[PDB]
RNA sequence: GCUUGAGUCUCGUAGAGGGGGGUAGAAUUCCAGGUGUAGCGGUGAAAUGCGUAGAGAUCUGGAGGAAUACCGGUGGCGAAGGCGGCCCCCUGGACGAAGACUGACGCUCAGGUGCGAAAGCGUGGGGAGCAAACAGGAUUAGAUACCCUGGUAGUCCACGCCGUAAACGAUGUCGACUUGGAGGUUGUGCCCUUGAGGCGUGGCUUCCGGAGCUAACGCGUUAAGUCGACCGCCUGGGGAGUAC
RNA sequence: AAGGAGGUAUUCAUGUU
């Protein structure tokens, strides 16, 4: 998973101030670079089924969140999709 | 998920008077609380009150009278899956007229008796005998 | 990083390189910003069961925080140095520096 | 299970301790259970089946306490 | 009534209570609820063959412990040894049976020596201190009760622990081989104890050698000695050093090979 | 029957400790059951895992009769 | 707007959860030797079979493949299929304590997508044991079987198919409410830990059971009581889960 | 294989063995 020190940079970066840990910007923020981590891992391991079931479900978690956000707030929306480099 | 918190209270009504407990509590709001209100001028409830400030909770006092609970049988009609409105002319008389009907005109949350003779219709929440 | 607890057991008939190769291994781990916690040489033990026809071998035990890799090489060094018979390299949660069991 | 003959300890006093050493290894019941394969479902299976009956079976002696036969 | 024999036992009693038998644990006790130990030399007071009446019949059940955690009192029959023993174990503290160059009457068999009673003290010694073969318990030689020898080496009289030692009288094997096997003499030994440091073959009649793994070849240095001698084969080794002071024979295998 | 590591506060049993060990285990060498010896099942399952990291490391043997 | 549903962060805990790579010991088989000699093996009883080119047995060394006794548990983990030596590397989920944060972000889901025992299929490996087919020997009125001696594909690996099982709790997922008892397992709080004690509070789990439900068996706070949301299916038996 | 006893089973010092 992710290290400690990993998660306090990335909260530090998109939450408004450091125990902001609950923003949509800052949960999208965490599940992006666990996300993006585990591309190497499952590079090496294709036959990992179990651990690839977890990844699906932070992706899934994503999109819903993206969805809340831009239909809660289009420009914040907008400013992390760009910030993070996701498409949609 | 909790998706009718009406069925819920009166669900909790139906179990508390089949265990013979004194009263119930359930989450409030204002549209129990109204329908608790028509319950206790019919008659099958003894008393309730709120409780709480920021998450009210809502407190039932149950009625018994030779032992037996008072409510006989109390049951959702209009539900989120399908919902029920009726013309003052389409009113139903629950038990002959033993029981009551509640229906949320637009007056208000009432007794089918009392909607008829104010000649309205309405949604109608449940049957209680 | 991590902590570790590598026993390392010696031929009998090598005992002389065992505080030699006891100064390398520790100058590999220290010189990857290692630290070196506990460090005890039982010395010639009996073997329960005899390996490669070998009774009374030569233990030595080392707990150890160092970085993944040089622990790797370490490892290596066990797999090729055909004077070690055999090695365990484990994982532990935190550092311990007590004195073990067989110390005394 | 490996005996060695004591001082003065005749053979039968050594080869009831050596058949009772066996016994307590278990050597006959383990070899008896391979003998031949069983599918893992027939293991289980049996496993279960004497857990079952052994819990009723202390729990009827457990209930037979209560009553009397006369 | 397990209070009334913890203090019953504070007045020294000597009451009439059933002994709990006889075992490699020494004697029982069994006073109404009190099952008692006592040592080989404390678990009844009769010195025969078939000690039950201190311990397997109503018989002598001693003052000697109360212990709650082990059930347990002072089970040995006491109010007759060690009474009269006080002046006797005082004449004995003051003589010790010539200060333990003395005869002493065995006790049992232990994991750690062998024991002979003085009757006031009581003595210990090794197994090996008239023997020389590598043995484990050597009470092969009497049964319990005998009457052995040995000469008294460490005796603490003021807790009536005594050990005596059975070398004091033996011709030294050690000064006949200095004198009949010189350095460089090749002899045939058994090796009664192997290590992968050196193995113990016995040349002579309690003479052990130390032969070094770096001595069992010299061609091939990382061999075991366990792979190429068993415990108990025969080998013929050439006496290389003998270290009288230390009792040690240096033995060299390394010559009947070739460097 | 009670067992002798929650009594002592024990955290993890420890493969270099070849004394309880070998309490916990018989003469031909397999480990005992937990039933017999009354030790918990979360001690249990660390004590099984103490033997065989022993075994390894010929500490113990892995059964009477190889030597 | 709000914080109670749903999530995030902080510290730990237990685990045959998954993938990769190493290694250990026992055993089976084969090979080469030494000792040794007339049987071994198999069965209800035999025979085929192996053995004087020296078997079986016993000891020493070697090769190789596959699986991990004991622990082991109506124990644990996983959505299910399923997962069991020990070590390392990469990695998923669950739970608990206190606190902070977001502020309904939820539930269900046709179509679709993915995972999915064993057998089987393709391509290449590897092959000790076991073993369809097959060969022989018995049994039998017959024996294309059960029994015996062998034995190939297969079982193992890598990469692809396949998509199915009594894939079962024969019990769809989510939530709420409704008397009890004895246990297991994993956290945590408190009290005198007086010494494995006492007293609480969470998760998962086995067995009894009350009211109520059940044609009945049963079920029972982990429902098959009482309710709500959404999806899947059923409409006599055979023909037939077949034809097109 | 047959019977008897104890339990759902052990705490029952270690040592000795
Ligand atoms: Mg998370
Ligand atoms: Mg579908
Ligand atoms: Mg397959
Ligand atoms: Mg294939
Ligand atoms: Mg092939
Ligand atoms: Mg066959
Ligand atoms: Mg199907
Ligand atoms: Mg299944
Ligand atoms: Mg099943
Ligand atoms: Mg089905
Ligand atoms: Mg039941
Ligand atoms: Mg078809």
């Amino acid at each position: 998973s992710l290290s400690t020190e990993a998660t306090a940079k990335i909260v530090s970066e998109f939450g408004r101030d450091a125990n902001d840990t609950g923003s949509t910007e800052v949960q999208v923020a965490l599940l992006t670079a666990q996300i993006n981590h585990l591309q190497g891992h499952f590079a090496e391991h294709k036959k990992d089924h179990h651990s690839r079931r977890g990844l699906l479900r932070m992706v899934s978690q994503r999109r819903k969140l993206l969805d809340y956000l831009k239909r809660k707030d289009v420009a914040r929306y907008t400013q992390l999709i760009e910030r993070l480099g996701l498409r949609r | 998920s909790m998706q009718d918190p009406i069925a819920d209270m009166l669900t909790r009504i139906r179990n508390g008077q089949a265990a013979n407990k004194a009263a119930v509590t359930m989450p409030s709001s204002k549209l129990k609380v109204a329908i608790a209100n028509v319950l206790k001028e019919e008659g099958f409830i003894e008393d309730f009150k709120v409780e709480g400030d920021t998450k009210p909770e809502l407190e039932l006092t149950l009625k018994y009278f030779q032992g037996k609970a008072v409510v006989e049988s109390i049951q959702r009609v209009s539900r989120p899956g399908l919902r029920i409105y009726k013309r003052k002319d389409e009113l139903p008389k629950v038990m002959a007229g033993l029981g009551i009907a509640v229906v949320s005109t637009s007056k208000g949350v009432m007794t089918d008796r009392a909607a008829r003779q104010a000649g309205l219709g309405g949604e109608i929440i449940c049957y209680v005998a | 990083m991590r902590h570790y607890e590598i026993v390392f057991m010696v031929h009998p008939d090598q005992s002389e390189q065992v505080p030699g190769m006891i100064e390398r291994y520790t100058a590999a781990i220290t010189g990857a910003e290692g630290k070196i916690h506990r460090l005890e040489d039982w010395g010639r033990r009996q073997l329960a069961y005899p390996i490669n026809k070998l009774h009374k071998a030569h233990y030595v035990l080392m707990n150890v925080e160092a970085p993944q890799e040089v622990i790797d090489e370490l490892e290596t060094t066990f797999r090729f140095n055909d004077a070690v018979i055999r090695s365990m390299v484990m994982r532990t949660k935190h550092a311990v520096t007590e004195a073990s069991p067989m110390v005394k | 299970p490996v005996i060695k003959v004591r001082e003065n300890e005749p053979f039968d006093v050594a080869l009831r301790r050596f058949k009772r050493s066996c016994e307590k290894a278990g050597v006959l019941a383990e070899v008896r259970r391979r003998e031949f394969y069983e599918k893992p479902t027939t293991e289980r299976k049996r496993a279960k089946a004497s857990a079952v009956k052994r819990h009723a079976k202390k729990l009827a002696r457990e209930n037979a306490r209560r009553t009397r036969l006369y | 009534a397990w209070i009334t024999l913890e203090k019953a036992y504070e007045d020294a009693e000597t009451v009439t209570g059933v002994i709990n038998g006889k075992v490699k644990g020494g004697f029982t006790v069994e006073l109404n609820g009190i099952r008692a130990f006592l040592p080989g030399s404390l678990v009844d007071v009769r010195p025969v063959r078939d000690t039950l009446h201190l311990e397997g019949k109503e018989l002598e059940f001693k003052v000697i412990k109360l212990d709650q955690k082990r059930n347990n009192v002072v089970v040995s029959r006491r109010a007759v040894i060690e009474s009269e023993n006080s002046a006797e174990r005082d004449q004995l503290l003051e003589n010790l049976q010539e200060g333990m160059e003395v005869k002493g009457i065995v006790k049992n068999l232990t994991d750690y020596g062998a024991f002979v009673d003085l009757g006031g003290v009581d003595g210990l010694l090794h197994i090996t201190d008239m023997a020389w073969k590598r043995v484990k318990h050597p009470s092969e030689i009497v049964n319990v009760g005998d009457e052995i020898t040995v000469k008294v080496l460490k005796f603490d009289r003021e807790r009536t622990r005594v050990s005596l030692g059975l070398k004091q009288l033996g011709e030294d094997p050690w000064v006949a081989i200095a004198k009949r096997y010189p350095e460089g003499t090749k002899l045939t030994g058994r090796v009664t104890n192997l290590t992968d440091y050196g193995c113990f073959v016995e040349i002579e009649e309690g003479v052990e050698g130390l032969v070094h793994v770096s001595e069992m070849d010299w061609t091939n240095k990382n061999i075991h000695p366990s792979k190429v001698v068993n415990v108990g084969d025969v080998v013929e080794v050439m006496v290389l050093d003998i270290d009288e002071e230390r009792r040690r024979i240096s033995l060299g295998l390394k010559q009947c090979k070739a460097n | 029957k009670f067992c002798r590591f929650t009594a002592e506060g024990v955290q993890e049993i420890d493969y270099k400790d070849i004394a309880t060990l070998k309490n916990y285990i018989t003469e031909s060498g397999k480990i005992v059951p937990s039933r017999i010896t009354g030790t918990r099942a979360k001690y249990q399952r660390q004590l099984a895992r103490a033997i065989k990291r022993a075994r390894y490391l010929s500490l113990l043997p892995y059964t009477d009769r190889h030597q």
